């Protein structure tokens, strides 16, 4: 979790680790390493047990005990044979089960798209082929564990056969008392009692070795290193650490205590300026000039902690009840708290009640109002909402609550009707910022993009200021 | 005596289940036979005729060990095949309100961890359980054979074993 | 409530401080070397 | 054998404890194994159903009212709408008023306690459900992409042509972004679509809706995540290229639903109006008129 708390979020998005693999590493591989440290003194106590077994065999029945002990020292090449075969089968087992887990989590979130588009048998056939490759690896594992269990039980009665046949034959005739026979049979059986455990020990060693490989693979990844509260000037920012820079030369200037808006197309740098100003992108060049302090944030995809509704508003703030009333009257969850079975003590999320979709956006921006953090960074709060709730979130909330105590807010919105309300607007085009300033500034120079926004609002008669 | 245990034996098959319980009882019974012939042949002191019969029942112990090992892997492989793709074919035909009701991480924790436990952990638990249980009751039967006074002594240790297990199990759960 | 809190060693900070003091003495060989020096 | 039972009595009792302790996994998988059915069978014979049974978009909503489960309230009320053959009709309304459940009512996810919808003379409750959901097309607001590759995200069946993939990418207006990728139709989409943007994730999911070449498109609020210039270009290229097909659209912004032919306004699960939007704007006491004047 210390590797998690400074991890780059580009490592999640560019393949290499998924979130199911990251929680699966905790849920399985630390547990497998823990079972290896449960079974590690068994392998540290095995060879002195078998050598004081064979020297007490040399005391009890003589020199035919070494002929009987030939099969127990013959167990080490067959344990090396099943060691290399169970290692290759465990590695193929782990890679096919990781593909099956990632495909099953990828299927089970998309049940609503998959049954509607009627592709569930096709996806189930793909998971069935991944399960077929897994069952090939596990039938290999089943055969190699079978011959190790048969060898680990079948070497003892072979040792009673070689010893008790070789003593009554004429190699020696020293001791055919029952004392050496029953004492040696108990000596073979307490020699045998490690070997019932030894196969489960060595498959736990190979599960330990690939878990330590994936722990070192997870622990090697890249990490996050005038009233202008944010003054990124001239700085190139990239998603990919060896790719083309997604964000080019940007010269932004956010005014303090003042609303600014970020306008552009889809995929133009529009949340990427927020994650570059956070520092979640790695840097090619340039400089950020903060004030870093704590900045309020709600993302485009809303994220839910599985807790109560009131704990998702507060999010380890103090519970002042009056501003809590102010943010639920600003976000208008007051009609939608009574449709919950409890009030604000309804537990929500993944392991809770399934929400609406607009309500998770409203509770994430209701988390975003309640922080005292003085800089509020907002991805799209009016995407999943209608015109009534975005108008009530525009007359209250932004320009009402946070205009009063003078907190800086930036806004990222595809909806352009609130573009009258500004103090600054950042115009963007394709990873470059286009131009910066206010609306009187924007009809002054960039009249083509001003007329482009004039055409989309259908306010041709109205003056935009 | 849960119904999941009966689902486990009935999903295995009567063929492999009969091969398992039959070959496991004959394997522990010929181990009982090899030390009873060790008693009769050490206690005789017809010579080497009592080494010929020792070799020929030791070979039955060898191949009975082999058939117990291949039946415990074939039962683990057939239930690990068969408790997947009846589950997946049932959960893919499930209605949408059940996905709306139940948490997804509960279902996915069954598909990960309980499928991995049904895969890898339990057939080792089956061979160690069957070896330890039939080995302890056959050892209790043969030391019932050498002394009949141990049955009179054995019922106090069995009733305090059941009492300390009944005393422990409500703390353990 | 009936089970308690931990003792101060086996409380996770101080064995998280036994670790990376373990990596202060210096890869999966370094993983195993710091694990052996941390919990030997 | 006294020493043997002293050696193995612990393994007898602890492997009995581990067999019960791992038998709880078998109890949980048998708990999930006895779950309910969606009843995928059809009581109508598939010989009597034609191959192009959804040939013309003639949808007869007849007294349909739905609840999500059997304990709940009627979400849609007594609704009755005649949807005409090749026509482009849209629905707007308030949040939580029945808008996404109207799109779920065509596919019978949400269950109907009264009435029936009629496509082409065929009752949709009297139909096989995989043949129902194969030949009609919904696009939903939340983008659920998958990983694997772009072509598998576009068609997972391996049955479609790459020029139709490029053409559905052309009417998605994402074609310059996918052409500038160095893989470029067989590059990689990662897990959950975190390779790309939110509107690009939605735009890939719209192109997934476009590559199925059906006759009834139904849409949710699918212009909600994207830009207004791209949505105006998008409604132009979807109302030119799919002009014969019945396209049903929940509109997030109600200025793009003025170009539609008829308008349902839903409020609290009821058909408030069923008219042309020029007639609905000229009334001026309509809820659609206060929508279109409350927006701009
Ligand atoms: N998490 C990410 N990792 C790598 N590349 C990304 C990521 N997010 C976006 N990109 C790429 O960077 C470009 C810029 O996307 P960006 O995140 O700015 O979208 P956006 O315009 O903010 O989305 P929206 O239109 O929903 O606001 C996109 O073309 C996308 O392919
Ligand atoms: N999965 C669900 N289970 C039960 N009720 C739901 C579910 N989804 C939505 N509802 C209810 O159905 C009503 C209609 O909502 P919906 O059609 O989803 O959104 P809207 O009409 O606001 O776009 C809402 O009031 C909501 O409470
Ligand atoms: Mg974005
Ligand atoms: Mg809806």
């Amino acid at each position: 979790y210390n590797k998690i708390m400074h991890l780059s979020t580009s490592n999640l998005s560019m393949g290499e680790m998924t979130a199911g693999q990251i929680c699966n590493l905790v849920a399985i591989d630390t547990n497998q390493l823990m079972w290896f440290f449960f079974l590690c003194p068994n392998l540290w106590a095995m060879p002195v047990q078998i050598i004081v077994g064979v020297i007490l065999l040399y005391y009890i029945l003589g020199v035919s005990a070494l002929i009987g002990a030939a099969v127990i020292i013959l167990l080490a090449p067959v344990q090396y044979f099943v060691a290399t075969k169970l290692s290759q089968a465990q590695r193929s087992t782990l890679e096919y089960s990781n593909e099956r887990l990632k495909q099953t989590n990828e299927m089970l979130r998309g049940i609503k798209l998959l049954k509607l588009y009627a592709w569930e048998n096709i996806f189930r056939t793909r998971v069935e082929t991944t399960r077929r490759k897994e069952m090939t690896s596990l039938r290999a594992f089943a055969i190699y564990t079978s011959i190790s269990i048969f060898m680990n039980t079948a070497i003892p009665i072979a040792a009673v056969l070689i010893t008790f046949v070789g003593h009554v034959s004429f190699f020696k005739e020293a001791d055919f008392s029952p004392s050496v026979a029953f004492a040696s049979l108990s000596l073979f059986h307490i020699l045998v009692t490690p070997l019932f455990l030894l196969s489960s020990v060595v498959r736990s060693t190979v599960k330990a070795l690939v878990s330590v490989q994936k722990l070192s693979e997870f622990l090697s990844s890249a990490e996050i290193r005038d009233n202008c509260c944010v003054q990124i000037m001239g700085g190139y920012f990239t998603w990919t650490p060896d790719g083309i820079p997604t964000l080019s030369n940007i010269t932004i200037r956010i005014p303090r205590g003042q609303l600014t808006m970020i306008v552009g197309q889809v995929g133009c740098g529009k949340s990427s300026l927020l994650l570059a100003a956070l520092g979640e992108m790695q840097k090619v060049s340039g400089a950020v000039f903060w004030s870093r302090g704590p900045v309020a944030y709600a993302s485009q995809k809303p994220w839910l902690l599985n807790a109560t509704v009131e704990e998702n508003i507060i999010f380890e703030s103090p519970f002042n009840k009056q501003r809590y009333k102010m943010v639920i009257e600003a976000c208008s969850l007051q009609p939608d708290i009574d449709i919950l079975p409890h009030g604000d003590q309804t537990q929500i999320g993944e392991r809770g009640i399934n929400l609406s979709g607009g309500q998770r956006q409203r509770i994430s921006v209701a988390r975003a109002l309640y922080q005292h953090a003085n800089v509020v960074f907002l991805d799209d709060p009016f995407s999943a909402l209608d015109i009534h709730l975005s108008d009530h979130l525009m007359q209250a909330g932004i320009l009402e609550l946070l205009r009063d105590d003078k907190r800086t807010v930036v806004l990222v919105t595809h909806k352009l009707q609130y573009l009258p309300h500004a103090d600054w607007i950042i115009a963007m085009k394709d990873g470059t910022i286009q131009r910066e300033g206010t609306l009187k500034d924007f009809q002054r120079s960039e009249c083509q993009l001003f007329e482009h926004w004039k055409t989309l609002m259908n306010r041709q008669d109205q003056e935009l200021e | 005596p849960w119904r999941a245990c009966a689902k486990y034996l009935s999903s295995a098959g009567i063929l492999l289940l009969s091969l398992l319980v039959f070959s496991q009882l004959l394997k522990h019974m010929v181990l009982v036979a090899i030390d009873y012939w060790l008693a009769k042949w050490t206690d005789s002191a017809d010579q080497t005729v009592y080494a010929m019969v020792f070799t020929v029942l030791c070979s039955l112990g060898i191949v009975l060990c082999l058939v117990t090992s291949v039946t415990v892997e074939w039962t683990g492989l057939k239930v690990a095949k068969r408790l997947h793709r009846s589950l997946l074919n049932r959960i893919i035909l499930a209605p949408m309100r059940f996905f709306e009701t139940t948490p997804l991480g509960s279902i996915l924790n069954r598909f990960s961890s309980d499928c991995n436990t049904i895969d890898q952990h339990i057939p080792s638990t089956l061979e160690c359980l069957s070896r330890s249980t039939l080995l302890c009751v056959s050892a209790l039967a043969v030391i019932s054979y050498v002394t009949p006074v141990f049955l009179v002594a054995l019922l106090p240790l069995a009733i305090v074993c059941y009492f300390i297990q009944k005393y422990f199990r409500v703390a353990s759960r | 409530r009936a089970i308690g809190k931990l003792p101060i060693a086996m409380r996770a900070l101080t064995n998280y401080q036994r670790l990376c003091e373990a990596f202060d003495a210096q890869g999966a060989r370094a993983i195993w070397q710091a694990l052996s020096h941390a919990f030997g | 054998y006294a020493l043997m039972v002293s050696n193995y009595l612990n393994w007898m009792v602890r492997n009995l404890a581990d067999m019960e302790l791992q038998l709880g996994a078998v109890k949980r998988i048998h708990g999930l194994l006895k779950t309910e059915a969606e009843s995928y069978e059809g009581l109508l014979a598939p010989s009597l159903i034609p191959k192009n049974w959804p040939d013309q978009g003639k949808i007869q909503i007849q007294n349909l009212s739905v609840r999500y489960d059997s304990s709940l309230k009627p979400v849609l009320k007594h609704v009755n709408a005649l949807i005409a053959p090749g026509q482009k009709i849209g629905i707007c309304g308030r949040t939580g008023s029945g808008k996404s459940s109207f799109s779920l009512a065509f596919f019978r996810m949400v269950d109907t306690f009264e009435g029936h919808i009629i496509i082409d003379g065929i009752d949709i409750a009297k139909l096989p459900l995989h043949t129902l959901r194969s030949r009609l097309s919904i696009i939903l607001q939340d983008p659920v992409l998958f990983s694997g590759t772009i072509r598998f995200n576009l068609d997972p069946e391996r049955k479609c042509s790459d020029s139709t993939l490029w053409e559905a990418l052309e009417i998605a207006q994402l074609k310059l972004v996918v052409k500038a990728l160095p893989g470029g139709l067989d590059a990689i989409i990662t897990e959950g679509g975190e390779n790309f943007s939110q509107g690009q994730r939605q735009l890939f999911c719209l192109a997934r809706a476009f590559v199925r070449k059906t006759s009834i498109f139904i849409m949710d609020e699918a212009t909600a995540s994207i830009d207004m210039a791209t949505e105006n270009i998008l409604q132009k290229v979807v109302m030119t290229a799919f002009a014969d097909r019945t396209v049903v659209t929940i509109a997030h912004r109600v200025h793009t639903i003025l170009s539609a032919d008829l308008v349902i306004v839903l409020k609290r699960g009821a058909i408030l109006e069923f008219d042309k939007p020029e007639k609905l704007l000229s009334r001026k006491d309509s809820v659609f008129a206060s929508f279109v004047r409350a927006d701009k």
